[PDB]
């Protein structure tokens, strides 16, 4: 799998692929990686299909509770410590999760916590997690400013998963966007590889290694 | 040291058309290189129009099918006889499965039915609960036989309308009940031929909102 | 003394009858039912002018399509409270749906009599438990300590309950609008409260199929008992 | 986690039109030790069913202590206990079927593979197997051990499918089961000659055949066989 | 007086007045009737309301879809009960795959109520219930008290003024009994039945609640507009 | 495990066991809360039949909770530990899951759950203390002050006093205290206090303590001389 | 996590921690700060296996700073370290041990001393003049041996610790992405935002 | 990963005339790492001295927790706890832990206050008691300390003489040890005086 | 068992 | 039942006052007098032992002061028993304190944690309370010398001077009437023995009935020394003074 | 440990 979340003047820009293996057999090229735990609220996952989907699902239902209990939206520090701490009680069983808790508050503003199942938890501007991560940090690195218009935020997003989607063989199916403002989260839509990649090649004359 | 689990063989298919969904699986049971049973059925009718398959380690499939069948059961007396909509029972099984995370059952399940919508469903699971929502899904030990056939045949992939110069993909369309049984049957003829562990019989269960019908056909015996 | 669990010679749990009367010590809660959605209101009764009467919590959210009211011992409706919104998000991860008005009542009653010698003594708080589900639309519960719950289509509960009981009789029909059924209690409330009515010491909510559980605001209010005070002297 | 001692070999069964037949030798093998020649591994339950059961002896004798305290336990309160409310096949294998599994879950299983062979009250015959991992199945063959691979290919020459049951009398039926006893005494080197033999009919109801042989065996051709290729003396 | 303290205590007569005040707790409780033929068993309940804004308290519960029983007491206690029924029959399907034989059903509640009686903490069961089922013997009735005591009937009712309808019964024996493959007419006389145990009230739409269970029949509730053909 | 309900119904409807632990309040030393425009001030009695104390380690009526909240009660002071203790450990357990200090909202309804468990559990009396919680939630600048009893019911207040001869310091607060406008000043909220306490207190001596609390963690003790330049200057007032 | 060293100079103790978080061949972040106050005089720099390091830094500052606010009073450096060593001892008999190596720079209020604690994960106390966890000590102690003088001022220290950060930089296979310096003195805890 | 030799270290004890003395190295080591020459592996309760060699936590663990006991025997007793006694506490405390133990190889020393006779002893790690008249050896060096004591030590030494022997006994198999040094002490106990003396030793 |  | 016999230890009355908190207070003003006075250099415990018969063994004796750790010891009033395990109690939490910290507990700590136990004894678990008062004299390094009361209810305060047990109310007259703040150990010996020889209900204050200790700094440099008085120095104290 |  390839995730990632990088921060930028305009708010938070999301990017996840679809694919699903079980070895060097390809699953499924259609999963949903993004979680939507609530308006203001993204879960991303990587390693494990049922401990993510699992335990990112049940992370929703803290975070509703804590909104019922203290009439208040969950920030993204105390929702991304529920979770670091629910896998750090099975620290050794083997649970495999790589995961990013981004979302928008008024007291944090645009926020991203790394959260992974041997407990750690990070807070930062730029992550890549999954089998491709090092594919999609390569081509973000080199193109990413602060200064970045929404517009192609988007786009360096998309490219950076398709870079991976390409070149590592556990990543692909299809780019799903989201982006993230004082508003919530905003769906740009999914992006079957199958037609993106020659499209970008032909528009951005990019990926000379291919037989055109 | 004792082995907890094993192989019982057999595949399945479920495929989700308009206003119906299928779930077909072959009736054989195997150990090893022996065959247990010509007919030993593995799809079964669970009520609330929703038809479940749990393929691979029989006696694991077995637990599950029960199991959920009995929360269908207690959901009726829990919640004033409501139905239990097939993306419910999906969510429930997720619980099922990953309740065993650390001793897994060892079973590849599809259930099929009918969204709340009256469209055709199918849900299939990985053996610790991850669940997602397919038009088409082919499970157990020739399932990599099966999926790119379907993948080329129901969802069309890797064909182009001709003389477009590959720019302009096959569209989408729901297949008939009639259609979509021809593509059971062909599947199923084609794992017989190519892996051992698939024959004998092929029971098919279509689920409309008129309810559940079955199918039985004759596969090789060798 | 006597056990916890003893029953009376005429067949009643001492321990239960005798928080029957707790109940009627409590301030007023009044519920009515219609087809536009249900309406809860409660009588504040703060003990002193210095009490900040919004912090005042007798309505309170259970899940988005289910509301509840209290009257008498409040403190011990808290846990109720908990165990309600936990059986309402825990339904939801289990069956990725609502859970039934009726379901969650049911939830909440088999607390009640989990009481002896488990907690020492039943609850001293009677809710109104108002919601909407697809399947039998909206929906008023009165949940007692007892562990028994009665459906109603309006209910008076505390103090004044009696007396508002028998008025919410003569002006309930089956085709009360929202707004008619807002001022009903408004009016009702009134009539059994001690100090008068205002929008400090009275607070209205309704649960709606398409906004779902809300808590009026004190300007929300007001407005209605100016509407309520004009509608009663304009005949 | 277990490994089997004391062992019992294939137990084999089939449907015919109006019953069942299950047969097992009376053999107890310790290893390669022929070590035990009076052990019955068909037990009956009432006069409808017979568990035939092969594997660990000393798990096979918990499981009888079982089917004897069921018999017990559902004569208490139950004055049809002879009649209505008697223990059907399906009822007794399928609380074995649970045990099984529950043991093998528990990591503790019993060493066993057995065949619960019966006919309902309602006459429909009853044939299903169950093992130590809680796998359960049903054919109208069944065998245990060497039986899976030597006597249910002789079987189903008889009953290859379903509609073969009501073709199949008592008589083609028995004479096919004591043939592939034979068989198995030819090729199991942990078989004996000796074996039981149980019929549940459902018009003559059940009939135990104790100390049967192996019989009409070949073995006048060996005389012939002289060295492994170029030995003519 | 002095030994109505708790369950634990005899008087000296040898009575236990906790279960006799539990069994008055059923008194007053609203009337129910049971009544059986050789094929079909049918459970007639009178549901009360607290007043005209109230819903009416279901007093019939399925247990199996072959069992099923009506209450008359504390309703939680029912739940409780029928509760336990339900784990029972569903534990008889899962191990023995066998339906729980009604008799059986109420040998287990009889010793569950029994448990109560004889500790100290608890308390009696404050309900009677009545079970009716369709097993591998035919049509069976019970009468469940909270003494423990379990009866199997033909016909029965427990609740206020239950003596009228038992005595109507009681008379009917003869014919009731051999209303065979017939449901309506038997459920016509259950709804007769029950209508001697009323006074000033009758027999409304949303008041009547009907169950029924058969040889080609699983337990079905009947309430609302589906009993308006039995008024 | 000692298993008897202690606190348990009565005829009437009445936990006679909360009831009675309400008179242990009664007959606790008073303690008011006043909260003014941009500050809460705790006020004590300490009962002058005491001499030959030692002020320097004697327990303090005030009690910080965290950094930014405090917590005065009214009854038995062994009680009173037991929930400072449990509301300490509360308030540093949301700081480490949170990663946020407690709101005094949330610091109350804990410590009223805990009160309202005591009445309901076998085995156990209800605490005999009624607490006044008083501070400002992180980076907010509007003054809490909030009140919990034996039962378990908690409320906001503007002002309000608790403990013996609670309701004549509550009679002087209730025409003394304006809700349009509150002591826009430290000095103002103090003096206000002090006034309360000194209709029941006795002597303005080592008879009142006051503590004031201000946005962002700001939280200071007055010595007897600050306290007793208050006493003095009302006082003079008084005489006219 | 890799490098924390510290420096006990005369008036103040310093501790330097490496900012990067590595995870397979990524380097996930270049700006961590591997350390906790544990009371306005006290600080706790740690590292080794990831979770364990932060959940044990932060379980420590949460019980220091609940006995300063029941006590209204600051623990001792002395009294800290003795308090995260005994948790330490506890943890290694464990099921599953903390696997986190800690050093605990202090300045004593009461002596007018600074004071720094290095503690392993087994709970091996020691009291040094300087201290280091991990492979910087190969480097680092033999440096110090030589150039360290035990009455050093806070500029001398950090000048000193310039030369333990080049030596790493320069010998050390992995890229650290340089260090938080942070000084613990009379007048509290302060970071050096420039080095 | 050998729990006893992780840290390194040594300690031996002597009987003399009227006295005993106990000493130990310095060093505390992580393998080959030398880390702190401040390590002191003797701690006394009253007049009766314990020298810990072994895994370093459970050197200060013991130290801890023996502290703790002696404390307590000395409110409940009102006396000072003797080394015969000590000796069985130390024993009873070590086996409690016998299938978990620490890592250990204690060494008590002291003078009876009542009979003025001179005590040492040994223990292994699993609490078994090894007393002797001569000297207890304990560490990664044993080996070479046993070797030491054994041609040096002779019966009655004077104080003095005895501090001479123990000294050159200890010094000479650190210098064979690797994991051993850094540094050395001796304590000289006499009835009602204890004279300690840090030794100059090779310093690698 | 599924892999992202 | 069993319900039919329990005394309900831990209830209100309807006044607000805990009923077994009350009459074990009543049981502790019939046990010995113990005052502690502090000083400004050393604090005094005095304790006047039970109507003591000629053939009770006076010197191997320990009724009413016990000692705590190094720095810190108690006078009893009460159940001798019920004392002593209260004192084991808190013997282990100070050898506790020093094990996870490398510190000696602070004399207010201990007290609390002590106290604390007795609250519970009043608030759960249906036991009757500890009929014993404390009079605890200690030193730490923060607060220096301190003396507190503990009482069955597990309330503790703070004193300069402080009596518990028969004749409290006689005895704190003649504290507050004697007692000033610049007092020295030597003065606080004196007053000690003077209040318990006007408060004893004895005809004479004799050597044979007392227990006394003090807790210095008189040992050699910036550290405390305990002293349980023998019999022999209490009858030295006592001539000293001119009592006998 | 030790061996006898
Ligand atoms: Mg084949
Ligand atoms: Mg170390
Ligand atoms: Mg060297």
């Amino acid at each position: 799998t390839t995730t990632l979340a990088f921060r930028f003047q305009g708010g938070i820009i999301v990017a996840v692929d679809s694919r699903a293996t079980a070895g060097n057999w390809v699953a499924s090229q259609t999963v949903k990686k993004v979680i939507e735990i609530n308006p203001f609220l993204l879960g991303t996952m990587a390693g494990g299909a049922a401990d993510c989907q699992f335990w990112e699902t049940w992370l929703g239902s803290q975070c509703r509770l804590h909104e019922l209990r203290e009439k208040e939206r969950i920030s993204v520090a105390a929702a991304s410590k529920i979770l670091s701490n629910l896998v750090y009680q099975y620290k050794g069983a083997g649970l495999s999760m790589g995961t990013m808790i981004c979302g928008y508050t008024r007291k944090e503003g645009p926020t991203i916590y790394y959260v992974d199942s041997d407990g750690t938890r990070l807070k930062g501007d730029i992550f890549c997690v999954g089998s491709g991560q090092t594919f999609a940090y390569g081509v973000l690195d080199s193109n990413y400013k602060w200064d970045l218009s929404v517009e192609d935020a988007l786009y360096l997003g998309k490219r950076s998963i398709l870079a991976a989607a390409h070149r590592d063989a556990y990543s692909g199916g299809s780019v799903n966007l989201y982006h993230v403002t004082e508003d919530g989260w905003i769906y740009h839509g999914n992006h079957d590889v199958g037609e993106l990649f020659w499209k970008v090649k032909e528009e951005e004359g990019s990926f000379n290694n291919v037989i055109g | 040291q004792f082995n907890p689990y094993g192989d019982n063989g057999g595949t399945i298919l479920g495929i989700a058309g308009e206003d119906f969904a299928v779930l077909a699986g072959d009736t054989r049971n195997i150990t090893d290189y022996s065959i247990n049973s010509r007919y030993e059925p593995k799809v079964f009718d669970c009520g609330d129009n929703i038809v479940m398959s749990a393929n691979g380690f029989a006696a694991d499939g077995d637990a599950l099918v029960k199991r959920f069948k009995n929360s269908v059961k207690w959901y009726h007396f829990d919640h004033n006889d409501k139905k239990l909509s097939i993306n419910s029972a999906a969510r429930n099984i997720q619980h099922l499965l990953y309740g065993k995370r650390f001793f897994p059952y060892y079973v590849h399940t599809i259930i099929a039915g009918l969204d709340e919508d009256g469209k055709g469903a199918v849900y299939s699971f990985d053996p610790v609960g991850s669940y997602e929502r397919e038009q088409c899904r082919a499970g157990g030990a020739a399932a990599s036989l099966i999926m790119p056939f379907l993948d080329n045949q129901v969802n069309f992939k890797n064909q182009y309308e001709p003389g477009t110069n590959g720019k302009v993909k096959k569209p989408l369309k729901y297949l008939s009940v009639e259609e979509v049984i021809k593509l059971v049957r062909d599947s199923f003829t084609s794992a017989t031929e190519r892996h051992i562990q698939v024959g004998d019989g092929l029971e098919i269960l279509i689920v409309t909102k008129d309810g559940v019908r079955k199918e039985f056909y004759e596969l090789k015996r060798d | 003394d006597r056990g916890v669990s003893t029953f009376s010679p005429e067949g009643r749990l001492f321990q239960v009858e005798y928080s029957l009367e707790a109940i009627k010590l409590g301030s007023t809660a009044i519920g009515i039912a219609t087809k536009e959605g249900v309406v809860l209101g409660v009588e504040k009764r703060a003990t002193s002018p210095l009490l900040e009467s919004d912090s005042i919590e007798k309505i309170v959210e259970i899940d988005r399509h289910i509301g509840c009211a209290m009257s008498g011992l409040t403190a011990d409706a808290r846990s109720m409270i908990e165990h309600a919104r936990t059986a309402a998000v825990t339904h939801n991860l289990y069956y990725d749906e609502d859970i039934n008005v009726e379901s969650l009542t049911q939830s909440v009653c088999d607390l009640a009599l989990r009481f002896g010698e488990l907690m020492s003594r039943p609850f001293g708080v009677a809710l109104l438990i108002a919601g909407h589900d697809a399947d039998d639309g909206y929906q008023l519960f009165h949940a007692e300590p007892s562990g028994t719950f009665y459906r109603y289509n309006a209910k008076a509960i505390g103090s004044g309950s009696e007396g508002a009981q028998a008025e919410l009789l003569n002006e309930w029909h089956s085709s009360l609008t929202l707004k008619e059924a807002e001022l009903l209690v408004l009016k009702i409330l009134k009539q059994v409260m001690e100090e008068k009515l205002d929008e400090n010491n009275a607070q209205l909510s309704c649960i709606t199929k398409q906004d779902g559980f809300k808590i009026y605001d004190n300007e929300k209010t007001a407005e209605l008992i100016k509407e309520l005070k004009e509608k009663e002297a304009a005949e | 986690t277990q490994q089997p001692i004391v062992t019992g070999t294939s137990v084999i069964s089939m449907k015919y039109d109006n019953g069942v037949i299950i047969a097992a030798d009376n053999l107890g093998s310790y290893g390669s030790l022929l070590r035990f020649n009076g052990v019955e591994r068909l037990i009956p339950v009432g006069d409808n069913t017979v568990v035939g059961i092969s594997g660990d002896i000393s798990d096979m004798q918990h499981i009888e202590r079982l089917l004897k305290d069921l018999v017990t336990e559902n004569a208490y309160d139950n004055p049809l206990a002879d009649a209505e409310e008697a223990l059907e096949p399906s009822y007794i294998f399928e609380y074995l079927a649970t045990v099984m599994y529950q043991r093998r879950s528990k990591m503790n299983p019993l060493w066993n593979a057995i065949i619960v062979a019966g006919v309902q009250s309602n006459g429909d015959q009853f044939l299903r197997y169950v093992n130590l991992l809680g796998v359960t199945y049903s054919s109208p063959t069944l065998a245990t051990g060497f039986g899976a691979h030597m006597a249910n290919p002789l079987l189903r020459k008889v009953v290859d499918r379903e509609s073969d049951i009501p073709k199949t009398t008592v008589q083609v039926a028995e004479e096919a089961i004591v043939n592939a006893m034979r068989v198995l005494y030819y090729r199991d080197a942990r078989s004996s000659r000796n074996f039981s033999l149980a019929i549940i009919d459902k018009n003559t109801g059940l009939t135990f055949k104790k100390n049967l042989q192996v019989e009409n065996m070949k073995w006048d051709f060996a005389k012939d066989i002289k060295g492994y290729g170029t030995q003519k003396i | 007086n002095n030994y109505d303290g708790d369950t634990v205590t005899f008087s000296p007569t040898g009575r236990l007045f906790q279960v006799e005040y539990a069994l008055e707790a059923i008194k007053q409780g609203s009337v129910t009737v049971g009544l059986r033929s050789n094929t079909h068993a049918v459970l007639v309940a009178l549901k009360r309301n607290a007043d005209e804004l109230s819903s009416y308290q279901k007093k019939i519960i399925k247990c199996d879809e072959h069992m099923g029983l009506s209450l008359a007491g504390l309703a939680p206690d029912a739940r409780v009960l029928s509760n336990y029924l339900r784990q029972q029959c569903n534990y008889s399907s899962l191990v023995f795959n066998r339906k729980l034989a009604v008799e059986r059903a109420g040998h287990l509640l009889c010793d569950k109520a029994q448990k109560n009686t004889q500790s100290y903490g608890g308390r009696p069961y404050g309900v009677g219930l009545l079970i009716i089922g369709y097993d591998k013997s035919g049509a069976h009735l019970l009468e469940f008290q909270p003494s423990g005591n379990v009866t199997e009937l033909y016909g029965t009712a427990i609740g206020a003024r239950s003596q009228g309808a038992k005595t109507y019964l009681e008379r009917t024996l003869d014919t009731f009994i051999k209303i065979d493959g017939n449901p309506d007419e038997l459920i016509k006389a259950g709804v007769e039945a029950i209508s001697q145990s009323l006074r000033d009230e009758s027999l409304t739409v949303d008041n009547l609640s009907i169950a029924i269970v058969g040889k080609d029949t699983p337990f079905t509730i009947y309430d609302g507009e589906a009993v308006a053909k039995y008024i | 495990g000692y298993d008897r309900a202690l606190s348990i119904f009565s005829p009437d409807g009445h936990i006679f066991q909360v009831e009675y632990a309400l008179e242990a309040v009664k007959r606790g030393t008073c303690a008011v809360g006043v909260k003014g425009k941009n500050c809460v001030v705790l006020g004590c009695e300490r009962r002058s039949t005491l001499k030959l104390q030692d002020t320097r380690i004697t327990p303090s009526k005030v009690s910080k909770i965290d950094s930014h909240v405090v917590l005065s009660f009214s009854g038995l002071n062994a009680d009173s530990r037991i929930l400072i203790e449990k509301a300490r450990v509360e308030a540093q357990s949301h700081r480490l899951t949170l990663e946020d200090p407690v709101t005094v909202e949330y610091l109350t309804r804990y410590v009223a759950g805990v009160q309202q468990r005591y009445t309901q559990s076998g085995g156990v009396r209800p605490f005999g203390v009624s607490t006044l919680i008083a501070g400002f939630d992180p980076r907010d600048d509007e003054p809490k002050l909030y009140q919990t009893e034996p039962s378990g019911i908690y409320s906001s207040w503007s002002a309000q006093t608790i403990g013996r001869n609670s309701k004549t310091v509550r009679e002087f607060l209730e025409k003394n205290y304006d809700r349009k406008e509150p002591p826009a000043t430290v000095e103002e909220c103090v003096k206000l206090t002090v006034r309360s306490l000194l209709e029941v207190v006795q002597t303005g001596a080592k008879n009142i303590e006051i503590t004031v609390v201000k946005p962002d963690s700001d939280i200071v003790a007055l010595s007897s001389e600050e306290i007793n330049q208050y006493v003095t200057q009302i006082e003079q007032e008084k005489q006219e | 996590m890799d490098i924390i060293l510290g420096i006990r100079v005369q008036d103040s103790v310093i501790l330097a921690s490496s900012k990067a978080v590595t995870r397979g061949i990524s380097v996930l972040k270049d700006s961590d700060d591997k350390t906790r106050q544990l009371s306005p005089h006290t600080l706790m720099s740690f590292a080794g296996e990831a979770g364990d390091t932060v959940q044990f830094a932060e379980y420590i500052q949460a019980n220091i700073q609940l006995y300063s606010i029941r006590e209204d009073y600051e623990l001792s450096p002395q009294a800290v370290s003795s308090f995260v060593r005994q948790e330490l001892a506890k943890s290694i008999r464990s099921r599953r041990p903390y696997q986190v190596n800690v050093l605990i720079g202090g300045y004593d209020k009461k002596k007018n001393k600074p004071e720094l604690y290095q503690i392993d994960y087994l709970g091996t106390k020691v009291e040094l003049p300087y201290g280091a966890h991990g492979y910087s000590g190969f480097y680092t102690f033999s440096l110090l041996d030589h150039h360290y003088r035990p009455d050093m001022t806070t500029e001398e220290g950090l000048d000193l610790l310039k030369l333990c950060v080049q030596e790493l930089e320069k010998r050390m296979p992995m890229d650290f992405k340089g260090v938080i310096v942070k000084i613990v003195d009379k007048d509290g805890i302060r970071q050096v935002d420039d080095f | 990963s050998d729990p006893s030799s992780i840290n390194g270290g040594i300690v031996v004890a002597m009987t003399g005339k009227d006295c005993v003395a106990i000493a130990c190295d310095l060093r505390l080591g992580s393998q080959s790492l030398g880390v702190s020459n401040k390590f002191e592996k003797i701690f006394h309760y009253g007049h009766v001295f314990l020298g810990i060699t072994g895994l370093a936590t459970d050197v200060t663990t013991l130290n801890e927790m023996f502290r703790y006991k002696t404390n307590l025997y000395k409110l409940k007793e009102e006396r000072a706890i003797e080394p015969e006694t000590f000796t069985q506490l130390v024993s009873s405390s070590l086996y409690e832990r016998r299938f978990g133990p620490y890592f250990v190889g204690p060494v008590v020393a002291g003078i009876n206050s009542k009979s003025g006779k001179p005590f040492i002893a040994g223990f292994d790690l699993i609490g078994c008691i090894d007393e002797a008249k001569d000297f207890i050896v304990s560490g990664t060096a044993s080996d070479q300390l046993f070797g030491m004591c054994e041609s040096l030590y002779e019966p009655n030494l004077e104080p003095e003489d005895l501090f001479e022997t123990i000294s050159q006994a200890l010094l000479n198999a650190a210098d064979r040890d690797a994991l051993s040094g850094w540094g050395a002490v001796v304590y000289i106990i006499k009835k009602d005086e204890v004279v300690k003396r840090y030794l100059k030793m090779r310093q690698d | 068992f599924l892999w992202x | 039942g069993s319900r039919r016999y329990d005394s309900r230890t831990t209830i209100f009355s309807p006044e607000g006052r805990l009923y077994q908190v009350e009459y074990a207070l009543e049981s502790i003003s019939h046990a010995g007098t113990a005052i502690g006075i502090m000083a400004s250099d050393g604090i005094v415990l005095a304790a006047e032992r039970k109507v003591t018969s000629t053939l009770l063994e006076q010197d191997t004796s320990t009724e009413k002061l016990y000692k705590l750790n190094d720095k810190i010891a108690v006078a009893v009033a009460g159940l001798t028993a019920d004392a002593e395990i209260l004192i084991n109690t808190a013997r282990i939490h100070a050898q506790n304190y020093l094990k996870t910290y490398n510190e000696d507990i602070p004399v207010e700590i201990l007290v609390r944690r002590l106290s604390d136990i007795k609250q519970g004894y009043t608030q759960h678990g249906g036991l009757r309370p500890f009929g014993v008062s404390f009079i605890y004299a200690g030193y730490d390094d923060r607060y220096g010398y301190q003396l507190y009361t503990s009482n069955p209810s597990g309330n503790y305060t703070g004193w300069k001077a402080i009596s518990v047990g028969a004749n409290t109310s006689a005895a704190q007259t003649l504290l507050q009437m004697d007692y000033k703040d610049d007092m020295k150990v030597d003065d606080a010996i004196e007053l000690a023995l003077k209040t318990l020889s006007k408060t004893t209900d004895s005809s004479a204050l004799t050597y044979d009935r007392l227990e006394f200790a003090t807790i210095r700094k008189g040992a050699n440099d910036g550290e405390v020394y305990q002293k349980i008085f023998k019999p022999q120095e209490i009858k030295d104290i006592l001539v000293k003074t001119g009592i006998t």
